[PDB]
């Protein structure tokens, strides 16, 4: 969540990250991210 | 005594001049299993 | 629907070693009218 | 938009309406149980321990054939193999019955030795729209029947919570394949892997 | 009971004769399997004591 915590409190707003390459001011998958 | 009607009809096709068939046997077994409604209310429980 | 029969009709026929002439009856049977939709198939596509 | 040889699948039923997908923990308690995935708006489930891939993909007299002595598509009326990806091994349907009521129930649950006699399940359709030969899609309602014992895994609702069964009821499982065949270099989701920058990492309460 | 006798000797003509377990067929121990699973013994050990 930076700590680890339960999976019985953990939530969607509470755990949710994201893999982005830069921040700027903005079948199967594609393959993005090597 | 309605359904007693109906298996006694069931001995003569699975049972010919004392001995039983094979392939009506199997079948049968096959289809009375899946309806457990055919049995009686005590193995379907007491 | 012709092809799954001959071919489970061929994994019963699997671990004997010789046919005989009921199961040569049947098979020459089904490979007949087997020929009979190819020769039904091809003559659908043998027009240009 | 078809299935395959080689893709996992996770297999969940219909019960509001709440998906039980079914999973497995093995080395220990091998007998399986359910999950309630709806509510992953409140709670995240554990999907480590439910990826069945389906090994291999033969008919009805062509197992009989095997238990005398790469990518193929599947069809109706099939046998298949579901094989745990923790824990490798063959989910088959064991003689034991944990009921405990006479309603002729056996359990299903997790075998290491691979003998075909029980591992083997074979489909069936829900409906009159597809019959045998056909080839299955993604989210179609599908009946599995055991081989040896010849019960259907079906869902209890007789004592307690929601548990597995194989019996005499019918009851449509989706089988929803989870991950297919990826390309060697690229991230997907369910994969064990570190964060090297040194390893973002935690102490040996650990938080 | 007349029921329940025209149902356990139903169950008892379809079973395979002895010949048939002697081979190695595995048809005919499933259905013996589930026949004798179907009905228990010793509720016959009673009926008929």
């Amino acid at each position: 969540a930076l700590v680890v915590v339960d999976a019985c409190k953990a939530h969607t707003k509470a755990t949710s990250f994201c893999f982005r390459v830069s921040k700027e001011k903005l079948g199967m998958g594609p393959p993005e991210i090597k | 005594c309605g359904g007693e009607r109906y298996l006694d009809f069931l001995r003569f096709a699975v049972f010919v001049n004392g001995e039983s068939v094979e392939e009506n046997a199997n079948v049968v077994v096959r289809l009375l299993i899946r309806k457990p409604e055919c049995f009686g209310p005590a193995l379907r429980g007491s | 629907r012709l092809q799954e029969s001959i071919s489970d009709f061929y994994w019963y026929y699997s671990g004997k070693d010789v046919i005989e002439e009921q199961g040569k009856r049947n098979f020459s049977k089904a490979m007949s009218v087997a020929k009979q939709v190819f020769n039904s198939l091809t003559e659908y596509i043998q027009g240009p | 938009q078809f299935l395959r040889t080689d893709d996992e699948v996770v297999l969940q039923c219909s019960a509001e309406q709440l998906k039980l997908c079914l999973a497995a923990e093995g080395f220990g308690n091998r007998l399986c149980f359910l999950e309630p995935t709806s509510n992953a708006q409140n709670v995240p489930p554990d999907l480590a321990i439910c990826c069945f891939t389906l090994e291999q993909s033969l008919s009805v007299r062509a197992l009989q054939e095997m238990l005398a002595n790469g990518h193929r598509t599947l069809l109706y009326g099939h046998a298949i193999l579901l094989r745990h990806a923790h824990s490798r091994m063959y989910l088959s349907c064991l003689t034991t019955s944990r009921s405990m009521t006479d309603k002729l129930a056996f359990d299903v649950g997790l075998q290491e030795d691979a003998t075909g006699e029980a591992c083997w399940w074979t489909m069936h359709p829900a409906s009159k729209q597809r019959s045998e030969g056909e080839k299955v899609r993604v989210g179609d309602d599908l009946i599995l029947v055991s081989v040896s014992s010849e019960r259907y895994l079906h869902l209890s609702t007789a004592s307690g919570e929601l548990q597995v069964d194989a019996s005499f009821m019918q009851t449509l499982w989706n089988m929803n394949p989870i991950c297919s065949c990826c390309e060697e270099g690229y991230v997907t989701g369910g994969h064990v892997l570190r964060l090297f920058h040194e390893c973002l990492t935690i102490s040996a309460q650990r938080r | 009971m007349s029921f329940y006798a025209a149902l356990i000797d139903l169950l008892g003509r379809c079973a395979p004769e002895m010949h048939l377990i002697q081979a190695g067929k595995g048809e005919a121990l499933r259905i013996r399997a589930i026949l004798r699973s179907l009905v228990p013994l010793d509720d016959l050990v009673g009926i008929i004591s």
